[PDB]
């Protein structure tokens, strides 16, 4: 059902998750590639729930530098002291680009699968890729990959790692699908703004007619696209 | 004027108290917390928040304000734009255990913003209830109080509230993320059903006896606040505009269909 | 020598044969070097090299006020050295101008505080000097810096900013609002805080340059309003353009150009539509110019990508009209239809009072969940404490596996 | 900038401050030479900057704001439209031309056919050098 | 003030209290104490004996506040002791009274003088401070429930004539009005006979203050209706004016409360305002340049003058050209039935629109 290869299970992220996500979203680096967290799921039927998250804060004025563990080993602590342990089935970033696979993150990526090969990971989108399709991407990099490991090596194991010709991109998998009952009490802040005090529900709506009014949705993006195309194809 | 009025919060809030009453401790009902953002000289900005392990019992309250302490040093390391306001707990108001969980915040004494997360199966019982204690002179037990009621708002980061807004959708039926802008489209079509639906029954309103009262001369100009948008007046060289519009951006649809090819032309010829 | 000096500075504290700072020995060390750089720089010399040596005296110095107690008279001194600067940022760069001339009033505002000036007659034409010159940044026209990588240059933008500590360069209209909501535009001798509201606010596209240039002219009035400001005017005066006619382009659709000679009542004719095509050829707003009749239309919408943005964000008020892009036409199906929708209408009313109780019934199986995650997710939470943690452990514990059995067979 | 005028301020002044003008005797002619070559190549870049938007292109007015004469002007703007290929229609009884370039978002049409043509070109050199 | 965490027994308590404030607050504070626990009167020695020298004893009067509302008669014992609060003319401590009462919490608003004795104290305790946080409050109820028995809703209204101009404003104060001349129009003050000189006030306005657009405010939904057009009143003064744009159309309906106003300048905007929206939706969204120079019986970039003043006003709203299409969409100015036909006739083209395109949407979807 949502089994990929032998160890791995789809991600299930409820919105009590997602909202810890967009509460450092693109701010605390906005051109900054913050990774935003690792996933800290739970193994369940088909499903990696994640539980809570922690945003991991690089030492982000204008760049990125790899800050405490022990910022890791405490809020490991402090989800253990109220909720599920540090089950980190995953780890996610939004941030900065709409649907890019970083080489040296997903490097980052590799020997986290190699290590817990039950993991998808996360990239989230924001309405700066426009909106515009698949906000949620759980990449998982390729087990066949994670076969000739370690790791995709420049002149050797290229010719012997591609003959074996592992995959390239693999298993995006379906994240949200279900009330998992979670949902209970932001459903019931639904059914407020629906009711009287609606004045927040509206604003929302009022953020979709200035989405399209003035932005460069499309050109902005393409501007960016064929910068990105123009480079990275001919250098390949 | 007094201070505390009015304390403005996001769902973030909501999601770190019930992923903590939902995951909950073993905290049936009483999840108790402490709430973590800043003021405006009379407004409340609480923008995220954590469950400390608390225990409001007769007459215990644990409150680990050194955990409180470290979730605050672990927030200000991620982020540095909240500070302790207060603590947060289910429902209900006005306790005498809330005197205990007022005095272990005035151990560190900041304004004392509460939030009482009401465990209601109602709708008018606000599912989240705000209060500034008065009087609050106090120099004789603990902390004697009367809770100054304050008013739970939303005004924060908007494309968290499109995001939960998609989680509140989520929270209806998931609505997961495949189709965003054709299914925009169908919402963009339900927003104009019902208004269709109740506008020409705003026609039907006056057309039966006395109605389009509130609807003469502002719905009238409801819908012109559409038609100002859209369509623009009804120009042809507007239409000639589009239509190039059509043809510029289906030209830009072509190529990339184009460079969707002779991407894979290079990338399919060297995977011989 | 001035590298020399700088090294016989550095490496004489690198030395640290009992020498520090402190004892207020490197703060005239740096008083010296200081005007060593500045002076030369100012009279002639190659800026890109001796403003570094003024640029790594005035970060290292500030590290050594930092060391000595921030000195506040030398710091009025760096101050004066960006008060220099903000005439040479003039000179050379507007965004180190951004951030020196953000950074010469409030650190003067500082000595308003902290040495008490009473100049309330300079002050207050020191503000209107910190108001004026400091938003005015044109687009650029280096058109091969674009290929020859911009980023590289607008960091060094950045970074000698990060340096006088206004990290990021600010921009035209919000390096204005930062002087306007700070109470020292209040402070502006009113001449000029009226040449602002007509700038600003009162923003008429044939009645803009008839206001300013009379008070234009006022503070060109030079020889005690700081000549500093006299040569601000007319690259205000530029401004003043480039606030006008894109409000010319945002009512008017058409206006005739020769009447917008008229119509815009400035000192020039030839070099004000030089100056109009000088936004236009560097996408600033949308003209018809060589039309042979000289005429000047500008389009509804008809061009409207980038050029009439200048280059992505305004320079006027909101007077444009209703354009269109990407999802306009969809998202305002979803907001404007539904503005009758929420409001004025019962039949969202009924339908979400209805979600209001069908919620409820989801509420009532909420406390239901309430006690069922209180049954099965307090079990879940003792159990991923404990069993899938081991499962984090099987994946530690069998990497040791396969190191004792690759130890047997070699 | 398409601004001739400003040229000559940071040229012919300054080296008459550093007496690089100061050397030749035909040093006026030099400069004068040099002054058509500011004026109407700077001409060029206030075409070629600005030009999606003019699709009208005046004569008249480019005869007085360039200070550059018709017989100039002329050999100016049929190499404009000639030798750069624009495409531009010309009324020179009239001094007109009429451009109409057509389109600021499809140069990134172009600029993708910039990307692609490469695409083209070293999918056929895998096959060149392979065999 | 001490603890009021203690036993409860809050009246021996606050007796206590008393103690610390005023010496006649003093004397029958525990004299108070030796007849009975006296939720009246000795909850009075807070109401009648002053806060002595300064209004420092709030914290007990918060005490004096609650304790007059639920062991006793609420209204009848809050009525007093906020006018205390008016009596020092301070509205700092005052408002720490008020806000915690106001309504709903700690005391039930009920039938409304938990609203009102309130709302009667923070408009005259605060200026305009406190007395702007009821009216939303009031708002967000009254589309609820407006204070059924209207005499309060007539003193809510006798605030909405006193916050008319109790708050120091002119549109907010017009709100006050919109707070007030909706609820006069539809139901309270119908005492027709109190209906005029509320309609005389709509008459002050809507020439006072021009921004009727002339007379579509009070053509929006029931100002109109309800407040008689060419009654005692003559509302209709404005609205006769309102099309015809001329002095002599503005002097001779002007009465001598007008023609002594007097109504000279904001003729031309009206004249402006009507002769661009009378002009624009029926000349039609396109009008001519020379037009309005014969409209508004001016020149040629006047009339390019007051095209700025009208798309200022949003009454039209485009991009304009210097010698054709003056006014433009957006239409503020009153089309009666003509917007409403338009209304009549988009609701019927959003119906062709929609229906077709979310079939052209749910293609792609």
């Amino acid at each position: 059902g949502g089994s990929g290869d032998s160890a791995v299970k789809q991600v299930q992220i409820d919105g009590l998750v997602v909202l810890k996500i967009i509460k450092h979203y693109q701010e605390e680096g906005q051109g900054t590639e913050v990774v935003q967290g690792v996933l800290l799921g739970l193994v369940v039927e088909d499903r990696l729930e994640i539980t809570n998250c922690f945003p991991f804060p690089q030492h982000t004025e204008d760049d990125a530098d790899f800050d405490e563990v022990q910022y890791q080993m405490e809020m490991m602590r402090s989800l253990r002291h109220v909720n599920i342990d540090h089950l980190h089935v995953g780890w996610y970033q939004s941030t900065y680009y709409g649907s890019f696979v970083t080489r040296a993150l997903l490097d980052s990526q590799f020997s986290y699968q190699h290590a817990i090969e039950e993991s998808v990971v996360l990239i989230y989108d924001p309405i700066k890729t426009a909106q515009g399709s698949l906000s949620l991407k759980a990449y998982r990099l390729t087990p066949k990959l994670m076969e000739v490991c370690k790791e995709k090596d420049f002149s050797p194991e290229a010719l012997k790692k591609a003959n074996i010709t592992f995959e390239h991109m693999f298993e995006e998998v379906p994240i949200v699908i279900k009330n998992s009952h979670l949902i209970n009490v932001l459903m019931w802040e639904l059914e407020k703004k629906s009711a009287v005090a609606d004045k927040h529900e509206l604003l929302s709506l009022a953020s979709s007619n200035h989405l399209g009014k003035n932005l460069q949705l499309l050109m902005d993006r393409v501007d960016e696209m064929s910068q990105d195309i123009v480079k990275y194809n001919t250098y390949m | 004027f007094p201070g505390g009025r009015v304390v403005r919060l996001h769902p973030v809030i909501l999601a770190s108290i019930v992923d903590s009453y939902e995951r909950r401790n073993e905290g049936a009902a009483r999840v108790i917390g402490t709430l973590l953002g800043t003021v405006d000289k009379h407004s409340v900005e609480v923008t995220n928040c954590f469950s400390v392990p608390h225990n409001e019992s007769e007459d215990e309250v644990a409150v680990d304000m050194e955990f409180a302490k470290n979730m605050y040093e672990l927030h200000k390391k991620v982020s540095p734009n909240e500070l302790i306001l207060g603590w947060y707990a289910t429902g209900h108001d006005i306790t005498e255990h809330s005197v205990l969980i007022h005095e272990y915040y005035s151990r560190e004494a900041p304004n004392p913003i509460h939030l009482t997360v009401d465990t209601s199966l109602q709708n008018g019982r606000m599912s989240i209830k705000a209060y500034v204690s008065t009087s609050m002179g106090v120099p004789g037990r603990t902390m004697g109080v009367m809770f100054t009621p304050l008013t739970v708002k939303y005004a924060y980061y908007d494309t968290e509230r499109i995001g939960v807004d998609l989680i509140m959708k989520t929270c209806f039926s998931p609505n997961r993320v495949i189709g965003l802008s054709s299914d925009l489209q169908q919402v963009g079509g339900a927003s104009a059903r019902i208004q269709d639906a109740l506008s020409t029954v705003l026609q039907y309103a006056e057309d039966v006896l006395s109605g389009k009262v509130s609807a003469d001369n502002t719905v009238g100009r409801f819908l012109m606040s559409l038609v100002n948008q859209v369509p623009k007046i009804v120009p042809d060289d507007f239409e000639t505009m589009l239509n190039s519009n059509i043809n510029d951006l289906l030209m830009v649809t072509y190529l990339a269909n184009l460079t969707q090819s002779q991407i894979a032309l290079n990338e399919k010829l060297v995977n011989l | 020598k001035l590298c020399d000096n700088l090294r016989m500075h550095l490496s004489q504290i690198q030395r640290h044969h009992n020498q520090s700072t402190a004892i207020n020995l490197n703060n005239p060390e740096s008083q010296s070097m200081h005007l060593e750089t500045r002076l030369v720089q100012l009279d002639s010399a190659i800026s890109m090299e001796l403003w570094q040596e003024a640029f790594k005296a005035v970060e290292d110095i500030h590290g050594l006020f930092s060391l000595s107690k921030k000195p506040p008279k030398p710091q009025l001194m760096a101050n004066y050295y960006n008060k220099v600067s903000t005439v040479f940022w003039k000179s050379g760069n507007a965004l180190f101008h951004a951030s020196t001339l953000h950074r010469l009033y409030h650190l003067s505002r500082e000595m308003r505080k902290n040495l008490t000036q009473d100049e309330m007659q300079r002050m207050s034409t020191r503000v209107l000097l910190a108001t004026l010159s400091i938003p005015i940044t044109p687009e650029r026209t280096d058109i091969a810096r674009l290929l020859d990588m911009d980023g590289i240059i607008v960091e060094k933008q950045r970074r000698l900013a990060t340096l006088l500590g206004l990290q990021a360069p600010p921009t035209r209209i919000g390096l204005i609002n930062d002087m306007v909501r700070f109470n020292v535009l209040q402070y502006v001798v009113p001449e000029v805080k009226d040449l602002y509201n007509w700038l600003e606010v009162e923003f008429n596209p044939l009645k803009l340059c008839e206001r300013v240039t009379k008070v234009l002219n006022w503070v060109r009035e030079q020889p005690e309003k700081e000549p500093e400001l006299q040569q601000y005017v007319p690259q205000l005066q530029s401004n003043t353009i480039l606030r006008l006619l894109q409000q010319v382009a945002q009512i008017y659709q058409s206006i005739e150009f020769s009447r917008l000679t008229s119509l815009v009542p400035f000192v020039d004719a030839f070099q004000l539509e030089r100056a109009i095509v000088d936004a236009a050829r560097h996408c600033d707003l949308q003209v018809r110019i060589d039309h042979t009749s000289r005429t000047l239309s500008f389009g509804s919408d008809l061009n409207y990508a980038t050029r009439e943005d200048a280059p992505i964000g305004p320079h006027l008020q909101s007077m444009p009209s209703e354009q269109i892009r990407n999802q306009l036409t969809a998202m305002s199906s979803v907001l404007a239809k539904a503005l009758e929708v929420i409001k004025p209408a019962h039949i969202l009313q009924e339908k979400e009072e209805q979600h209001q109780l069908a919620v409820t019934a989801y509420l009532k199986n909420s406390r239901k969940e309430h006690q069922r995650i209180l049954a099965r997710r307090q079990t879940i939470e003792e159990r991923k404490e404990r069993l899938e943690s081991l499962n984090i452990q099987r994946e530690k514990e069998e990497l040791e596996q396969r190191e004792a059995e690759l130890q047997k067979v070699r | 900038m398409g601004d001739w005028k400003t040229c000559h301020s940071f040229i012919i002044n300054e080296k008459m401050n550093g007496k690089v003008w100061d050397l030749f005797p035909e040093a006026d002619k030099v400069r004068t030479m040099l002054v058509r070559k500011i004026q109407e190549e700077s001409l060029r870049t206030y075409l070629f900057t600005y030009s999606s938007v003019y699709d009208s292109i005046s004569m008249e007015t480019l005869s007085d704001m360039f200070e550059l004469d018709l017989p100039t002007v002329h050999s100016i703007i049929s190499k404009m439209i000639i030798n750069e290929e624009l495409m531009a229609s010309l009324d020179q009884p009239t001094q007109t031309v009429v451009m109409h370039r057509t389109e600021p978002t499809a140069q990134q049409n172009l600029a993708l056919q910039l990307a692609e043509k490469l695409g083209s070109l070293v999918e056929n050199n895998e096959r060149v050098f392979d065999h | 003030f001490i603890d009021i965490s203690e036993e409860d027994q809050a009246a021996e308590l606050r007796a206590y209290l008393k103690s610390k404030g005023a010496e006649i607050s003093e004397e029958n504070s525990e004299g108070g104490l030796h007849v009975d626990l006296a939720q009246i009167i000795e909850a009075c020695d807070v109401c009648l004996k002053e806060d002595d020298k300064d209004v420092e004893s709030v914290m007990n009067s918060v005490v004096s506040l609650l304790l007059i509302l639920e062991p006793d008669k609420q209204e009848a014992l809050i009525e007093s002791l906020c006018e205390k609060l008016v009596k020092f003319r301070e509205g700092e401590r005052p408002s720490l009274r008020l806000q915690l009462l106001s309504n709903l919490f700690h005391g039930m608003d009920k039938n409304t003088p938990v609203r009102y004795t309130v709302y009667c104290s923070l408009i005259k305790v605060a200026a305009s401070c406190g007395a702007i946080q009821y009216i939303p409050t009031e708002l967000d109820q009254v589309r609820k429930w407006i204070s059924d028995w209207n005499l309060t809703t007539e003193k809510k209204h006798t605030l909405l004539r006193l916050l008319y101009e109790a708050l120091v404003d002119c549109k907010k104060s017009d709100a006050a009005s919109k707070v007030m001349v909706e609820l006069l129009g539809s139901y309270t003050e119908d005492n027709a006979s109190q209906a005029r000189v509320d309609a005389h006030r709509c008459i002050v306005r809507a020439l006072k203050d021009p921004n009727a657009f002339l007379f579509d405010h009070l053509l929006t939904l029931k100002p109109v209706k309800f407040l008689e057009g060419e009654l005692i009143h003559d509302l209709l003064t404005i609205f006769v004016s309102a099309k015809l744009a001329s002095y002599v159309k503005f002097y001779q309906n002007n009465k001598d409360f007008i023609d002594s106003l007097g109504l000279l300048h904001e003729q031309n905007m009206a004249k402006m305002r009507l002769l661009t929206f009378m002009g624009m939706a029926v000349e039609n969204k396109e009008i001519s340049f020379d037009t309005m120079q014969q409209e508004l019986q001016i020149g040629a970039d006047d009339v390019e003058a007051f095209v700025i003043d009208a798309v200022r006003t949003k009454m039209v709203y485009c991009k304009i050209d210097q010698t054709q299409r003056k006014v433009v969409v957006s239409h503020s100015t009153h089309r009666t039935f003509g917007k409403q036909q338009w209304q009549q006739l988009y609701d019927t083209l959003n119906a062709w629109k929609q229906n077709l395109n979310k079939v052209k949407n749910s293609l792609l979807s």
